[PDB]
RNA sequence: AAGAACCUUACCUGGUCUUGACAUCCACGGAAGUUUUCAGAGAUGAGAAUGUGCCUUCGGGAACCGUGAGACAGGUGCUGC
RNA sequence: CCGGCCGGGAACUCAAAGGAGACUGCCAGUGAUAAACUGGAGGAAGGUGGGGAUGACGUCAAGUCAUCAUGGCCCUUACGACCAGGGCUACACACGUGCUACAAUGGCGCAUACAAAGAGAAGCGACCUCGCGAGAGCAAGCGGACCUCAUAAAGUGCGUCGUAGUCCGGAUUGGAGUCUGCAACUCGACUCCAUGAAGUCGGAAUCGCUAGUAAUCGUGGAUCAGAAUGCCACGGUGAAUAC
């Protein structure tokens, strides 16, 4: 099988062409080094990236699609979980033990009436 | 080539239609896309349950109209002939162009 | 009630959109100059119910000035009343 | 919380060093949710306490830990007159967040303008027990001393 | 540089002193930044002719400084010499810009007196 | 501030003011409509805006050409 | 003060929604104001009926109006003819081609609209409350109903303080949506003031 | 109040009332309307020009307009105890 | 055309119809052989999965006769009704809500990213040109997954500011575009250029919140010719602590 972006995780969808190869991570034709290669918090998003430990031999072009970047990472990851139960069966367990094949349901609760945002309510003057 | 837009409150209605368009586009025999879903105009209404007064205690309501667009390949002349109140359901709207 | 609410919108209602919204919009563009003014003076002198700034949008079946919605085209609590009862086809509460 | 407790969320380690306690450090220190300037501070002031002290930064960060960490802490049980302080000991979590927090607080007491910098400052006070935070460490103990209730 | 005002430029902007000095506003002083191009928290030493004449120039041909208290004296003046009142208004000194003055406008106000 | 494709004035103090100016005998002008920015027709006159049942008659001057008539006219009373 | 109606809560799970038509934008205002008047018409016209239900839908160049009644004879009138004055009126109401349909609504002590006007009707002849409430929930229960909920309200038997009395028999489940239940109120205009009845029927879950 | 420049919009000045801004009749005349002049802050008037088309078993019926007395209106006036 | 743009394909994101799944279902312990509780396997989700709509008999004679309808009372050549203008926008002070902050975890300047929801026919308005700018003119595509509103904002990579009253922003009459021209004086906002007050984290007290929540960062709606930091929704990063 050709390993693909699989999975969801807060608005984002991914879309990785992880393939045999030096890892160099390429978002649309263009470097992680044009793009945020020297960002912090770019490390603790491929961290995620990096957690699932099949991209020591992998080369990444990443172009996940939607929502915000530890979301993109979370599908990112959610979908090298996927692909690689998709190649071998044997290695779901350790990932279900770490805990990576589990997508995080966690979403913005909404805005609701009488009040300024999800639970935060009016300041209340007893008098 | 014949790009119809029907359009109504209520999908049970909708899917009733559009089978029907499918079902007329079928029995006359051509190549039929099949009806794709265009997306749910969910418009909402906030509105004052209290006559005096109120803030925080108000309800809302939605208006849900939903769209689908067959776009069937093929038009002929006994579906022309046959187009003539084949909807025949009120909660429907129905928009066509050439 | 407010019976003269409604006639004096009844009267904004048929002097802008009848009368006039040709005289007004022509004088209107003949006022913004394109390459004491006689545009003005005139848009002066056509009656002031005409110009579409007047009419307050209210509700038909009681008049309420607010909590019109000119979708439905009537008061809160109407639209409230004609919802719960059915008059409004695909009016469903919302609870997202 | 009358009917139950809810266990503490399972925390990521950091990916320079591998270290929930580092990234324990780093979700105190955070403020208006902003990991990446929280992780920069952290690392700019470890690299400098790091070349001030000659030892890792997990190394270093630890001593310095530990000397903020205090052994025993006061708490309003008002056994003696309804108004009394009774000091009990501290459980190892409460320990190290205790630790990063009046560390985290020393910072922002520190006059310097840059908090990486006075952020290493301290840290680099702590390592050799005079800064603030560890003043915050001596008034608790000595709090506990002066109102010793129970074992 | 020092142009009919009190303020100079020491060993930073320009701009600063200039936007102090009464009677202008800051689009002068962007227009010096433009026109000078150069960074100027450096040092006010070899300060240039050239920066003084351009900063008098373009003082002359846009408002020129004084010309604040000068509109606000003619203001209150006229208006208290022909009897009306928006002059007195102005002499009063709450906002009439728009602006609410019910428990708000303490910039002009001052402290509350109770 | 306000527009720039023609200065507003009045059409009815218009007639009155140039009537006015071209007579050389008048009383004060009495006008309910206080928004009209004055003209330099109107220097050497006294137009009255509307202030309560009382008057205020202000005599229009060569500075106070571009303010509208009511500015000059208190409508609120104070201490 | 504090209760749902019940079919604004069952519209889109078990209650069938009254008009059925679709207006854009522009068009559904004037659309719902037409209904309004043939519908405030044909009740002020035929309230002496007994109609029940009113559905209008529209096609968008026709209006097809369906009466809902337990007495078709009087509202169909003689050869059709008052329903045919009633086609005419509706037409010029609508402005577009019109249409009258006329289904019939058997058991009429189900319908919530009839018992509703009905106990206004003995209301405003000065029967008393009490015996048309237990008129009502005994026809209901003999007639096959799962239950039945009788709410008079205000100025009961001449009185100056207002009361609330409320007569149940059998299951009415207001908090299951899955439950049918009708609930249809009327007005009546007696003397002293106004008495309003509210009346709630549950016939299943659907 | 999910929109105070007018409007909205009730509290201060001018203008109007037995049909009033707003419907129903009874009686008489005029199509409805369009375009203008002048006075005035302005619905207010005072004047002018073109349209009597739509139709009635024409013994003239229209959606309509103007006027007159009556019934009648009307009220964001009070009492939510 | 290295823009899926173009053939193709339906493989996936999706859009939206119908199903499945989550039931203490299984295992172990506790408990009475019950309910249940506590862990474990499976599993995206675990024990109301999260949120919402749902507000029982009643209570306050709580609110509305100003939404309407309505009983009684009153005005009716006025307590009906029209116009101009004015007030609802004032101001010795006091609290209730929210916004901008007192900076360096921050400004300021260049470059570079990643969303969701909604609206649109007198309505949305691209591209080009003219403007520092608000905007002007020309003006395609659109009653909608097309087109437009609309190259979001924090995040950044380098620099510079390293007490600065700081871009934190107050303050009359201007210099202005734009809205309706009854008309931006009493009275809209907008880069407004208008003098850069105060506050160097705040006394007694007090308020909101157990996980995508608090905190922070931006976006759209409705009212509407315009006129929000209020109300009604939407997204990003992301806490700490419960002994």
């Amino acid at each position: 099988n050709q390993y693909y972006g699989t999975g969801r995780r807060k608005s984002s969808a991914a879309r990785v062409f992880i393939k045999p190869g030096n890892g160099k991570i390429v978002i649309n034709q263009r470097s992680l080094e044009q793009y945020f290669g020297r960002e912090t918090a770019r490390m603790v998003v491929r961290q995620p990236l990096e957690l699932v430990d099949m991209v020591e031999k992998l080369d990444l072009y990443i172009t996940v699609k939607g929502g915000g970047i530890s979301g993109q990472a979370g599908a990112i990851r959610h979908g090298i979980t996927r692909a690689l139960m998709e190649y071998d069966e044997s290695l779901r367990s350790e990932l279900r033990k770490a805990g990576f094949v589990t997508r995080d349901a966690r979403q913005v609760e909404r805005k609701k009436v009488g009040l300024r945002k999800a639970r935060r309510r009016p300041q209340f003057s007893k008098r | 080539r014949i790009r119809i837009r029907l359009k109504a409150f209520d999908h049970r209605l909708i899917d009733q239609a559009t089978a029907e368009i499918v079902e007329t586009a079928k029995r006359t025999g051509a190549q039929v896309r099949g009806p794709i879903p265009l997306p749910t105009r969910k418009e909402r209404f906030t509105v004052l349950i209290s006559p005096h007064v109120n803030k925080d205690a108000r309800d809302q309501y939605e208006i849900r109209t939903h769209l689908r667009l067959v776009d069937i390949v093929e038009p002929t002349e006994k579906t022309v002939d046959a187009l003539m109140r084949l909807d025949l359901a009120a909660g429907v709207d129905v928009q066509i162009s050439l | 009630a407010k019976q003269s609410m409604k006639a004096r919108e009844v009267k904004r209602v048929a002097l802008a959109d009848k009368y006039f919204a040709k005289r007004a919009e022509l004088k209107a563009i003949i006022s913004d100059v394109n390459a004491r003014w006689n545009a003005v003076l005139k848009l002066q002198t056509l009656p002031r119910d005409s110009s579409p700034s007047r009419q307050r949008n209210r509700c038909r079946q009681t008049g309420r000035p607010h909590g019109f919605l000119r979708k439905f085209g009537l008061s809160r609590i109407k639209v409230r009343e004609a919802a719960m009862r059915g008059e409004i086809p695909g009016l469903k509460k919302a609870s997202w | 919380p009358r009917r139950r407790v809810i266990g503490q969320r399972k925390i990521l380690p950091d990916p320079k060093f591998g270290s929930e306690l580092l990234a324990k450090f780093v979700n105190i220190l955070m403020v208006d949710g902003k990991k990446s300037t929280a992780e920069s501070i952290v690392y700019s002031a470890l690299e400098t306490l790091a070349q001030r002290s000659g030892k890792s930064e997990l190394e270093a960060f630890e001593v310095a830990l530990e000397n903020v960490r205090p052994t025993v802490e006061v708490k309003s049980r008002r056994v003696g007159g309804s108004t009394y302080q009774v000091p009990v000991e501290v459980r190892p979590v409460r320990r190290n967040a205790l630790a990063m927090r009046w560390i985290v607080e020393a910072a922002r007491k520190r006059g310097d303008k840059s908090m990486a910098l006075r952020l290493a400052n301290e840290l680099s006070d702590a390592a050799e027990n005079k800064g603030t935070a560890v003043k915050k460490r001596e008034d608790v103990h000595r709090m506990a001393e002066a109102n010793k209730a129970f074992a | 540089a020092r142009i009919a005002g009190i303020n100079i430029p020491d060993h930073k902007h320009a701009v600063i002193a200039l936007t102090s000095i009464y009677g202008v506003g800051k689009t002068r002083s962007k227009a010096i930044l433009a026109a000078a191009g150069i960074a100027e928290d450096v040092k006010i030493s070899e300060l240039s002719e050239g920066q003084i004449d351009t900063l008098r120039d373009e003082v002359a041909k846009f408002v020129v400084e004084g010309d604040l208290r000068r509109e606000i004296s003619m203001s209150i003046k006229r208006l208290m010499d022909l009897g009306c009142y928006r002059g007195l208004r102005h002499r009063r000194g709450l906002p009439v810009r728009g602006q609410r003055t019910k428990t708000n406008a303490r910039t002009r106000k001052g402290p509350r007196k109770p | 501030r306000s527009l720039k494709k023609g200065p507003f004035i009045d059409l009815h103090l218009l007639k009155k003011v140039e009537k006015a100016v071209e007579s050389g005998d008048k009383k004060p002008l009495r006008t309910w409509s206080r928004r009209s920015t004055i003209f330099p027709n109107m220097i050497g006159l006294t137009i009255a805006v509307h202030n309560g049942r009382q008057h205020v008659p202000v005599f229009v001057t060569d500075e106070m050409v571009g303010h509208k008539l009511g500015e000059f006219a208190p409508t609120r009373t104070y201490r | 003060g504090q209760k749902v109606h019940p079919n604004g809560i069952r519209l889109g799970i078990v209650k069938p929604w009254n008009s059925t038509w679709f207006a854009n934008t522009k068009e559904f205002a004037d659309n719902l104001d037409s209904d309004f008047k043939v519908r405030q018409y044909l009740t002020k016209e035929l309230a002496k009926a007994s109609v029940s239900r009113i559905v209008i839908e529209r096609p968008a160049k026709s209006i097809r109006v369906t009466i809902h009644t337990a007495r078709p004879g009087i509202v169909i009138g003689k050869k059709g003819e008052d329903v045919e004055k009633l086609r005419k009126v509706v037409a010029d109401i609508a402005g577009v081609p019109a249409q009258i349909n006329i289904a019939e609504v058997r058991k009429p002590e189900l319908d919530a609209k009839l018992v509703a006007d009905s106990i206004t009707s003995q209301l405003e002849r000065r029967v008393m409350f009490r015996r048309a409430m237990k008129r009502a929930v005994q026809n209901a229960m003999r007639l096959g109903a799962k239950g039945i909920k009788v709410e008079v309200s205000g100025r009961l038997g001449g009185a100056e303080i207002a009361r609330t009395e409320w007569y149940r028999e059998g299951r009415v489940p207001l908090h299951t949506l899955r439950a049918d239940i009708d609930y249809n109120t009327s007005e009546a205009h007696t003397t002293y003031g106004v008495i309003g009845v509210k009346v709630w029927i549950f016939k299943g879950e659907i």
